[PDB]
């Protein structure tokens, strides 16, 4: 039972994820640190 | 009996921020442990430097009372969720709101994220819990079955996957992908506000103002009690060297130790000058990244930060 | 483990081994050929292309340099597998070309049996035919004699023809099978011919300087035919223990020389096994079969 | 006769939560009438 | 006995002999089974593959 | 809404040929008792024969056991009171309509930790198929079913259709006949349909064997027994069954007469066997002698 | 060596069957040899018709296991007059003649169908409400039951 | 008691008290009914009263009541009495090792985003209709099999071609029904410690 | 599940306040056991926030 109803408000957007880049501080960074 | 109990040196406040204007109701820290962000009940979200005690910025969006954050390990991200029912995310590359997630209906009252894939998981008082995808906005799945608020919530890579614990004391084990309950946990006669993840040793304790109780994964079983904190507890928090920290809501802020239960500090702090004396309370605590500091977020809007005492011995202060 | 392969769009009609036992060849009606490597995680590597109609029969040489690979489209194909490349394309068959077999040890020279009446010889380099019996109708497998001097062919008369490649005549008919033969496969002894018909038989032959006269040696029973009428194709192992075979019944029958028992008739597939593949080094199986897709059983 | 629910009440055993079984033998039980 | 397989069970990671694969069951059919109850059934009314 | 692999129907709506080429729409209709969405296969049964549809989803179809568009029995393939009344069935699936969508959720909602292998609850434990079941069960496909409708034009006259009238051709059936008018619902609840009722009546005027008045009678003849029968077999058929205490085979009129030890054994024993006690091929006529 | 009450306590409850070697040596003997050998720990009931039979002791538990005191299996020592009449009669079944091994049938109530077919080699001197309370148990479609009802002590008669 | 083996002809037992111990007698040709044996009873509904392994009521039966064995339930006394655990070495707690947390990840990351990917091109719902899948075929064999059914064959095969949905269709059912929500799962059991006492005083307060 | 907007921040902030104070102290530092009242404490707190008002 899914509706075919419909939002302004869904609609695609910001439809990729940041990743934490290499300096910015990435998991292997902290995985390091002291 | 026993064997007997670890040593763990005493800790001691040696700071005080305060510039909150409500209750200060949840904390975070940063991974790289620069800053970290505090949300109060005056429907902003402070950002402090860790160092210094400074406070570097103010962001102000939400309706209500803000009553978890969180800063994801992955990306530049802090979640934050309120009680105008409203989850967001901010970006910190320009410390907007880019996403919402909307579907609860009532207050939101605790939200944790996934450490590997990219789901959100929060707990509200309309009894459910969400887990929320990350990039799509849109619920993968309503995890209900509890009969009151939901009062926390906790997750993991290992398996079960999420621990809520809600105010009809009860505690659940779900799996993320079925989306359904694996075990019920029955044990504790009020309601559970606290839970907490031993970092290292597939285990994990519920805090209650009966008793806190701890329990064994996969599929929860009973392992010991830790008894003498008779108060309404809000936080549970521990460190990697077994140091156990139960906040309560009279203030009152008992350390124990993790392995033996044994509870070898009890700090009692002091109100603020203007505060009344029944506005003493511990909403939330949290170790720093090196686990050297513990911060806490308190009822008389301030933060006390607390350092472990350099200068004490076994024989200063023995173990009983 | 079942190591269960896929990327074929068609039925798959062909499977077999290099004869080093390094990469894997496979083809059907998609019209190209895949290729694979046998170890690791049976991963593919390369892909022919050309053929326009189905591949009915690769065949490789005995060193496994050059691929041979009969298409519907009237045409053989030899390729390079140093390459993957056209050599050469056998035309001027005057119908379906569905069976080829390169002479292993000889002087390079192919039989191919077809569609047309005839069975073709061809050398690589002429480009031009060498011999061509005619015996009335078609030729449905084709395979030599280790002389390199009979040819044994089996069609739709039941009756399995070798001719002698210098007196050019029907040297040695044998008879016996109630229904079509759809497949020969002559054992590394060069002397045991191993032959799949649809009528539900699988019998062995014996191509020598003096045979009893009447052949028929051994006799298994198991494989079916349906309104299928799919291509039936057996083969030896490469010790002439095991006979594989398989059937439209969705079972890969292993028997064996010694006892003729039924030593398995394993489930596994979901669409009739057309070609069951035996690895010259390893006790390693490759099935193909109509359901897409291809098999790596362990045994 | 147009009424939804109503009939939810005096035909019916309005939403029926049979009694689970255990151990014993229900099956001999029954009740007197008014 | 040798190893033999689960008829029931479906999900066979190895590799079975002719014997090791269809050996025959022990004992009696149950006389209280319909044509339905006995038949082997993934479906209501009969297996579909 | 649903959403299934196949149909699940019974042999005789199925169709004759081996090779059937079917469609399907995924939520496609209105289950007329579930009352929600299903996905709907459409078949043509044979050559020059209607094409037929499942009607009723497959939920509806599991709870009650039954062929999803010709509604029998799965087993037997009698109506649903039939099969109900011989299985001493009481099923209670509720009929008002608030009270109907919960039942049917909640219903679906368990019967979704099933394994799709056989029907849910009480039909499990009632498939004890009686004798009476067995007797009234349909031997051979009665595709009759499956021939098309009644040309109204053509029984006015107008079916100018020529050859290819859309409706049976033939003439309309007296719409007085109880055969008549039996709605899909009630035949699915089993309230009240005309079928079921005519042949109960008929599975009552059916042969079986009567019981005497005297309980001292306790000798039962069989008649048609034959030479081919020995009084050990005879046995055999009522030796385990309770106990005999005599057996009398008359040859000088192929017949025999069973003294037994228990009432009940023996009434059971020749009611059971009633014509239907089928040693070596002889109908045996089993009741209480002199 | 003719154990006279063979005691298998199973979980659900104690069991002895005596077992007649005048009409059926050979299956008593297999029956007492494999009691006293203690294999038949851990044999799961793999088929129960209610109010027809209980059969188990089955090194797989599925049915295609199972071995005899003579190697795979031995023939039946059959009967003429001894039957199965009635509950009790514990009678090795076979798929096949001369074929019999470790599966062990107990009756229910009178199976005259499996005259012949089975040997009835005796009838269980210990435990028959036991018997029926196994028997009225809930099984599957496959006639292992939904309860894993395993035997907890095998031993023969003294 | 019981006749001796061989000298057992002649009688026949009616009454279970002739089985002495217990017993039927294979050669006698009478329904041995020994110990409550043979009779068919009334279909009661007492659920199966099982036991456990050695011998003991496993009254997990009830509370486990219409529920798998995937469910964990608690509800005997020993699970609340503290496990001795006071140990920071023993292998037993530890997590599993990152390889098969790698595995769990792997495993949920892609249950967990093809449901994403149902839920969320529901809220495309433009939905870029692609093709119909190729007609599949399915192999059936029913239940019920008779030479003067099927026409005597033991199998049909059906080709299922799916039907094509018409663009400019509307949607077609009413989606807002609303009922009461169904019953819950069965009640888990309230492992307290046992409950201590007001006193007046108290209450007072 | 509408949003919280501007006409209903003030009827939105009782709601979940008194839902606080409902789970805080009268179910969580009861052993008024019998019937803890919690109905009646509510009335109390609106109460004693008219007597802030009021001075």
């Amino acid at each position: 039972q899914l509706s075919k109803q419909y939002s302004s408000r869904d609609l695609p957007s910001h439809t990729k994820i940041k990743y934490r880049q290499t300096t910015q501080d990435a998991p292997e960074e902290v995985r390091n640190r002291d | 009996t026993m064997p007997k109990p670890q040593w763990h040196p005493p800790w001691k406040l040696y700071r005080v921020i305060s510039g909150h204007l409500g209750w200060v109701r949840c904390i975070a820290v940063e991974p790289g442990n620069q800053w970290f962000v505090t949300g109060s009940a005056d429907r902003t979200i402070k950002i402090w430097d860790l160092a210094s005690g400074k406070l570097k910025l103010s962001l102000t969006g939400h309706i209500s009372t803000v009553r978890g954050v969180i800063v994801s390990t992955r990306s530049p991200y802090l979640f934050s969720c309120g009680e105008d029912k409203q989850v967001k995310c901010w970006d910190l590359e320009y410390n907007k709101v880019i996403r919402h997630y909307h579907g609860h209906l009532s207050a939101v009252y605790g939200l944790d994220l996934h450490p590997t894939i990219d789901v959100l998981v929060t707990c509200s008082r309309d009894s459910t819990a969400r887990i929320w995808d990350v990039r799509t906005k849109a619920s993968v799945h309503t995890l209900s079955g509890h009969t009151n608020a939901v009062a926390t919530v906790r997750c993991q890579a290992a398996e079960p996957q999420i621990i809520t614990g809600s105010h009809d004391t009860t505690i659940r084990l779900w799996d993320l992908v079925a989306g359904k309950t694996r075990v019920t946990l029955t044990n504790h006669k009020k309601s559970v506000r606290a839970v907490v993840l031993h970092p290292r040793h597939y285990t994990f304790a519920s805090g209650s103002p009966d008793n806190i109780k701890q329990w064994k994964f996969p599929d929860g079983s009973f392992i010991q009690n830790l008894s003498g904190h008779n108060a309404i507890i809000n936080t549970l928090t521990v460190n990697s060297d077994g140091v156990l920290v139960s906040g309560a809501d009279n203030g009152t802020m008992h350390l124990w130790d993790w392995r033996t239960g044994y509870n070898f500090q009890r700090v009692h702090a002091a109100v603020q000058p203007g505060s009344l004396d029944s506005e003493s309370g511990i909403f939330a605590c949290a170790f720093d990244q090196s686990e050297s500091r513990l911060l806490t977020a308190e009822a008389d809007k301030t933060i006390k930060v607390y350092r472990e005492d350099d200068t004490a011995t076994e024989e200063t202060h023995p173990v009983s | 483990p079942i190591m269960l392969l896929s990327g074929h769009e068609g039925e798959v009609y062909c499977c077999k081994f290099h004869p080093n036992g390094s990469t894997l060849a496979s083809a059907g009606f998609d019209r190209l050929i895949l290729l694979w490597n046998v170890y690791g995680d049976c991963d593919n590597y390369a892909t022919l292309k050309g053929h326009s109609g189905a591949v009915m029969e690769l065949h490789y040489n005995t060193d496994g340099s050059m691929l041979f690979s009969a298409s519907t489209d009237k045409t053989v194909a030899v390729w390079d597998s140093e390459t993957g490349e056209r050599v050469k394309r056998l035309k001027g068959h005057t119908s379906f070309v569905n069976s080829c077999y390169p002479a292993r040890r000889g002087p390079q020279l192919v039989c191919t049996g077809s569609d047309d009446g005839t069975v073709k010889l061809w050398d690589i380099r002429k480009k031009a035919a060498i011999q061509t019996f005619q015996n009335t109708y078609q030729v449905l497998a084709v395979t030599f004699n280790d002389t390199s001097d009979q040819i044994i062919s089996g069609g739709i008369d039941n009756d399995i023809k070798v001719w002698d490649l210098r007196q050019n005549k029907l040297t040695y008919t044998m008879r016996g099978h109630a229904d079509s033969v759809t497949g020969l496969s002559l054992s590394s002894e060069g002397s045991y011919l191993l032959s799949n018909a649809m009528d539900n038989t699988v019998r062995v032959w014996d191509v020598r300087p003096f045979a009893p006269k009447e052949r028929c040696v051994k006799i298994f029973q198991g494989n079916v035919h349906n309104f299928e009428k799919n291509l039936l194709r057996c083969s030896w192992s490469p010790d002439g223990s095991k006979i594989a075979a398989g059937s439209a019944d969705r079972f890969v029958y292993v028997w064996d020389t010694t006892s003729r028992r039924i030593l398995y008739k394993l489930p596994g597939h979901a669409g009739s096994i057309n070609e069951v593949a035996f690895h010259p080094d390893e006790p390693i199986i490759i099935s193909a079969s109509s359901d897409k897709r291809l098999y790596m059983g362990e045994i | 006769r147009k009424r939804k629910r109503g009939v939810d009440y005096n035909a019916e055993i309005p939403f029926e939560k049979k009694p689970a079984l255990g151990f014993y033998d229900t099956s001999e039980e029954n009740y007197q009438a008014l | 006995t040798g190893v033999h397989l689960d008829p029931a069970v479906k999900e066979v990671q190895y590799n079975p002999t002719y014997e090791t694969m269809f050996a025959p069951e022990f004992g009696p059919e149950n006389p209280f089974r319909t044509q339905q109850m006995a038949a082997p059934r993934n479906m209501l009314s009969g297996y579909a593959e | 809404w649903e959403d299934a692999d196949f149909p699940i129907l019974c042999q005789t709506c199925l169709g004759e040929n081996p090779y059937i080429r079917m469609t399907k729409e995924k939520y496609g209709k209105e289950c007329k008792i579930c009352a929600r969405p299903f996905t709907v296969f459409r078949w043509c049964p044979g050559v020059r024969m209607r094409f037929k549809k499942t009607e009723v989803c497959q939920t509806c179809s599991k709870l009650k056991n039954v062929c999803q568009t010709c509604l029998l029995d799965l087993e037997y393939g009698l109506p649903i009171q039939v099969r109900d009344a011989g299985l001493s069935f009481k099923d209670d699936m509720p009929k008002s309509d608030v009270n109907k969508e919960y039942y049917t959720q909640n219903m679906e909602r368990e019967i979704s930790n099933s394994d799709g292998t056989r029907p849910v609850g009480m039909l499990g434990k009632a498939t004890s198929t009686s004798d009476m079941l067995l007797k009234l069960a349909r031997t051979t496909p009665y595709y009759k079913r499956n021939r098309p409708h009644i040309c109204s034009f053509w029984v006015k006259g107008e079916c100018k259709r020529g050859e290819e009238c859309p409706y049976r051709h033939e003439k309309p059936t007296d719409p007085d006949d109880p055969l008549a008018d039996q709605n899909i619902k009630d035949r699915y609840y089993g309230i009240n349909d005309p079928v079921a009722d005519k042949l109960l009546k008929r599975a009552s005027t059916m042969p079986r064997l009567d019981p005497p008045e005297d309980k001292t009678i306790t000798t039962l003849y069989v008649g048609g027994l034959g030479d081919t029968i020995t009084e050990t077999d005879l046995r055999n058929h009522f030796y385990q069954f309770g106990e005999i205490r005599t057996i009398t085979v008359v040859q000088r009129q192929q017949c025999a007469f069973i003294q037994f030890a228990t009432r009940q054994a023996a009434e059971v024993a020749a009611e059971k066997s009633f014509n239907k006690l089928i040693v070596n091929g002889r109908r045996l006529n089993v009741k209480w002698g002199r | 060596w003719q154990p006279p009450n063979v005691y298998l306590e199973t979980s659900m409850g104690i069991i002895v069957l005596e077992l007649y070697w005048k009409h059926a040596p050979k299956t008593c003997k297999n029956f007492a040899e494999l009691a006293r050998r203690g294999y038949y720990n851990g044999t799961k009931f793999h088929r129960i018709i209610k109010d027809f039979m209980i059969q188990g002791g089955d090194p797989t538990g599925t049915g295609r296991g199972g071995a005899s005191i003579y190697g795979k299996q031995f023939e039946d020592e059959l009967h003429p007059d001894l039957k199965f009449t009635g509950a009790g009669i514990l009678a090795m079944a076979n798929a096949g003649p001369d074929t019999n091994g470790s599966q062990f049938f107990v009756t229910l109530a009178p199976t005259q169908w499996l005259d012949g077919k089975h040997t009835i080699f005796g009838r269980v001197c210990q435990g028959i409400g036991m018997v029926n309370r196994v028997g009225m148990v809930e099984t599957n479609s496959q006639d292992r039951p939904v309860d894993d009802v395993k035997i907890i002590k095998a031993y023969p008669s003294g | 008691e019981p006749p001796p083996y061989g000298y057992r002809k002649g009688w026949i037992p009616r009454l279970l008290e002739d089985f002495g111990d217990g017993g039927a007698f294979p050669e006698i040709h009478v329904a041995q009914y020994p110990l409550d044996m043979g009779r068919k009873k009334k279909m009661s509904n007492a659920l199966a009263i099982q036991v456990d392994s050695e011998g003991k009521i496993k009254y997990d039966a009830i509370a486990r009541q219409g529920q798998s064995k995937d469910k964990v339930i608690y509800s005997k006394y020993t699970d609340l009495v503290p496990k001795e655990v006071m140990n920071a070495d023993d292998p037993d707690l530890q997590r599993p090792d990152e390889e098969a947390i790698k595995e769990i990840t792997e495993k949920t990351r892609v249950a967990l985003e093809k449901s994403v990917s149902q839920k969320v091109a529901a809220a495309m719902p433009v939905r870029a209709a692609d093709k119909l899948a190729p007609a599949q075929y399915i192999r059936y064999t029913p239940s019920q099999q008779g030479v003067a059914f099927n026409s005597g064959a033991k199998q049909r095969v059906i080709r299922m071609v799916e039907m094509q949905k018409d663009p400019m269709e509307p949607p077609r059912f009413k989606i807002n029904k609303k009922i009461p929500r169904g019953p819950p799962s069965p009640p888990a059991p309230v492992m307290h410690s046992p409950s201590r006492k007001m006193t007046v005083k108290e209450q007072q307060e | 599940a509408k949003t919280v907007t501007k006409q209903r921040v003030e009827s939105h902030f009782d709601l979940e306040l008194r839902a606080a104070v409902m789970h805080d102290i009268l179910d969580m530092m009861p052993e008024g056991i019998k019937q803890n009242k919690a109905r009646t404490i509510l009335q109390h707190l609106s109460e004693a926030w008219r007597c802030w008002k009021a001075n």
